[PDB]
């Protein structure tokens, strides 16, 4: 049982740790590109689309390059545990 | 300010001679006291010439001019532990020398150690030298194969030896070359691999090892 | 044969596992990133081939497996 | 005076004098708190103290352990970071109980680590073991290896004597005398 | 004065008074609160305070536990880091109970972690154990070994009286006299 | 007066305090409250309040329970850290039933957690269980012993007398008369 | 005088300042804080420490570890990673290990990397060692390779005596008189 | 077999991503169009298509296959 308990944990566990970053992240930046409006309309974020449309192919490259690893050994992990 | 005086407060770790060279010899018991004592020297602390020696260097140094003057000479040491008489001790049967021929080589010694009012010459018994050892081999326990040769005498311990033995064989070593040094006895101490641990052998006049069922090993 | 059918069903849990959870990561930085109408099937699929493979799933599966009964040194 | 080093640990600077005073060379440890510890010495001295601070490669280093390779911060620990930290614990609370033992005053101990492979699908390996101790002066040595072996075989599943190397050594000379001021 | 060390706290600080006392070094302790405690000692007696620090290795390090290297603290974790918790707790609660003792002053106790496996397709190992102890002057050691074995036997499931070792020592003499101040 | 410890707990204080009277050495306690209890003695004492303190590695810890390495406010269990708490409880209730016992002052006991495997896949093992325990002065302890085993078998599914290690002791002579004031 | 180099640090410094020494060159060391030390010597003697310089290949780029090449701290890490950091500090513990025998004043250790195949799969293959170390004088070196060997064998799984190298060597020469001053 | 399977998926992968990337472009225009309750499906399937038949992606799918195992002349 207990080898059951723990890969359920820390399934739910990665979970709320990889979708934790990217959220927090992206809400500290709305916040501040919306809150220096108060000083500047700071177009040059939003106004070149190109360069926006650029960023996320950007991000989500360099973003898998951290996750693999960690889903890389997880899988190992529970192979493991399921056969041996 | 005499030397003494720099030397330390223990006084009787050192011992200052004078000698006919005009410079003060300073005697030591090993390399740590050796170093505590040149560096005064070197520092410059005293005025006047002065040199520091012990009983290794003194042999190495002996043993060098001897190789040049008397090099078919066969001797064992130089004894150091009263300094101003040493003994010099020779192998009776490969020696052969007439009593000025000792006289002359006593003389021309004396004249290589300027701290030393004579040197006695005695003769000692080479059966006496390889008994010792092999009695003290086999009071440590430890096992051993024996070769004579003309002029000098092979001790083998070889084998899967234990912690004990190594310390102990170790320990042995060291007290018989500091008494009869490296001259005529040698010692060859090796460790190897077990080859028959686990496995179902014969032994005797015909021997072989099952290398496994099926395989047989024939050494010779 | 029911002992067998049950611990291949175990078997099966723990491997869903490590998928479920990319399928729930991409989807909620799909949401992150504001483009809640697309599909995220789209994009969760190949991730999880690619995953597969460098994981060499195969491999694995088929020494496992034999291991369970088979004594090979 | 002339500097010889520089901020220095407090662990470092004690390690250096001692090292100085067993030559003969009078030294001086200074501090300058958030600078650390400064080492000086006479003139007649600097060519010894830079000798000899070459031929023994001073100042020293931190100690190495092996748990430092596989800090537990993670999300992930594999097996082998687990079973390293395990065994890397071990060895030390191993030497930590030695030097209890009657006489002994330090010593190091080393175990081998099965753990740079998983063992993944294949069959254990059994366990060896390596001593180091110094002993205070006057100690029987021979018999008291005995102790030792004994004591570490039952700590472990598994240990034959065979497996099991031990070295002592006695302690050197007591450095007490200060060493003579330059004239 | 001459400043040997900074910084220690209370069970460093004890450990090196005792230290120095025993070989006739009078020394003193000095509390500067968040910065902790000085030790310091007269000039004659330097040389001989800093070759004692390196031979014993002051000051002394912090005592090891197997449970500090998997914090419960954490979220989740592993079976095995559980059963290393577990067995680690059982080593201290042993090591507490055998001080109760008649005549034991301290003790130390060590199990075989076969965790080092987690024994996956095979059967469990059997349990060993070893266990060194300090006695009271005038103790009859060799009839005393065997309450010690008795007692540890049945702590666990399966333990053999050849796989336990025990080993035990005298408390040195008393240090009542003081030292001498250097003239 | 010599500072010798700082910032103790009430009941560590009480134990180093009698642990110095047992050996002649009058010791004084203020209280500093938030910054805890203070020990003091005089510098003719000074020495053997050293010595001792290091002989008996003064001050004490706090005391063990294996229940403390699973809290029950914790975010998740796994069955293995419930079952550990059940047997960390019932290992209390036992030392707190026998301390009721006629003439018995106080106990400690200990039970094989078997839970250290799963039990998983094969049948469970028997249990096996230790006790200590210290008498009053007069007590017929081979008559006694009787009566603990007794009580101890009926506590569990399945024990056997075998499986059963006790141990007693009597009480140390009592100490009375207070020590000798420095002159 | 003439600048022979600068902004070196303090090991660099005092390396090149024993090499010259050694030569009968008198140098000085200045010290210029973030911009580091600066090393100077006469006209006469410029055109030697030059050709010194060049010959030793002055001042030595510092000490190599693999570690270094797999960062630990890092958000990632790879088996092989993990091996590699592993044998690199073996060999770290190991040589700190050796300079506590009698005599030792340095040492260094080797390992066969066997982590360049990742060992998975194919089965893994057994390792060599290789170790230099030097000795005080009159050090009986024949009898003291045997030590080594045999502190070496136990610490890993599989090693046979005949795959083990070690090479010893003496200490030079004392350097203890100060060059002489250009007239 | 258990081989060839992997071989596929690595190739298969590769052949993903550029679909993949025509998705993200057509999201983003809708967005910045602010045309936003439309399905981008319905765009870019016919979009997909159309791409692929106009470079005959079939064509040097079946070249890019034999030429592991033959040379065609
Ligand atoms: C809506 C998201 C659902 C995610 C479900 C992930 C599988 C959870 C399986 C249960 C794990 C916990 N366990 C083993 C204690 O039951």
């Amino acid at each position: 049982m207990d080898d059951l308990v723990f890969a359920g944990n820390k399934a739910l566990y990665l979970v709320l740790i990889l979708s934790g970053w990217p959220t927090i992240v992206a809400t500290i930046i709305g916040l501040l590109v919306g809150l220096f409006q108060t000083v500047t309309q700071l177009q040059e974020q939003t106004l070149p689309f190109g360069i926006k449309l650029l960023g996320v192919c950007l991000c989500l490259f360099l973003l898998s390059g951290w996750y693999g690893e960690v889903l890389l050994s997880y899988g190992r992990q529970v192979i493991f545990l399921a056969l041996a | 300010a005499e030397l003494d005086s720099l030397l330390g407060q223990e006084k009787e770790r050192f011992q200052v001679l004078p000698g006919r060279d005009k410079m003060l010899y300073v005697a030591a018991q090993n390399e740590r006291d050796t170093l505590w004592a040149r560096q005064v020297l070197a520092r410059g602390d005293y005025d006047k010439n002065a040199r520091v020696i012990n009983e290794n260097e003194e042999n190495k140094r002996i043993s060098i001019w001897l190789d040049t003057y008397y090099p078919q000479l066969a001797y064992y040491r130089i004894h150091f532990d009263e300094p101003r008489k040493p003994v010099f001790w020779l192998s009776r049967q490969r020696n052969t020398m007439s009593k000025k021929e000792l006289e002359v080589l006593s003389q021309k010694l004396r004249a290589l150690m300027p701290y030393a009012d004579s040197v006695n010459i005695t003769l000692m018994d080479d059966v006496t030298a390889a008994g010792q050892a092999e009695a003290g081999l086999k009071q440590q326990a430890l096992p051993y194969s024996r070769r004579n040769h003309k002029g000098g005498v092979t001790f083998v311990i070889q084998g899967a030896l234990d912690d004990v033995e190594i310390l102990r064989a170790r320990q042995f070593v060291d007290s018989y070359y500091r008494t009869w040094g490296g001259r005529y006895v040698q010692f060859a101490i090796e460790l190897k691999d077990d080859w028959l641990k686990g496995r179902s052998f014969q032994y005797g006049a015909e021997g072989y090892i099952k290398m496994s069922p099926g395989h047989w090993y024939f050494p010779s | 044969a029911l002992s067998e059918i049950k611990s291949a069903f175990k078997i099966g849990f723990y491997l869903y596992l490590p998928f479920v959870v990319v399928d729930l990561v991409v989807s909620s930085v799909l949401l992150a990133l504001g483009m809640m109408m697309m599909s995220p099937v789209t994009i969760s699929t190949p991730i999880k081939l690619v995953l597969f493979v460098a994981l060499d799933g195969w491999t694995l599966l088929s020494k496992g497996l034999i291991l369970q009964y088979m004594d090979i040194a | 005076d002339k500097d010889l080093l520089k901020g220095l640990d407090q662990e470092q600077a004690n390690e250096v004098i001692a090292v100085l005073q067993m030559h003969n060379i009078e030294a001086n440890k200074i501090d300058s708190g958030k600078l650390g510890y400064s080492i000086t010495v006479a003139e007649p001295d600097f060519t010894a103290a830079v000798y000899w601070i070459k031929t023994y490669q001073l100042p020293p280093r931190p100690r190495v352990e092996i748990a430092q390779m596989f800090p537990a911060d993670s999300l992930v620990s594999s097996p082998r970071a687990e079973k390293a930290r395990l065994y890397s614990a071990i060895e030390q609370r191993l030497e930590q109980s030695l030097q209890t033992m009657e006489g002994v005053l330090s010593a190091r101990v080393h175990i081998s680590y099965d753990i740079d492979a998983g063992e993944n699908g294949r069959p254990p390996k059994p366990v060896h073991l390596s001593a180091l101790a110094v002993y205070e002066r006057g100690s029987p040595l021979a018999h008291q290896i005995s102790d030792i072996k004994r004591f570490l075989k039952n700590s472990f599943a598994d240990v034959d004597y065979d497996n099991i190397s031990v070295v002592l050594s006695e302690r050197s000379d007591a450095q007490l005398q200060a060493p003579g001021t330059p004239v």
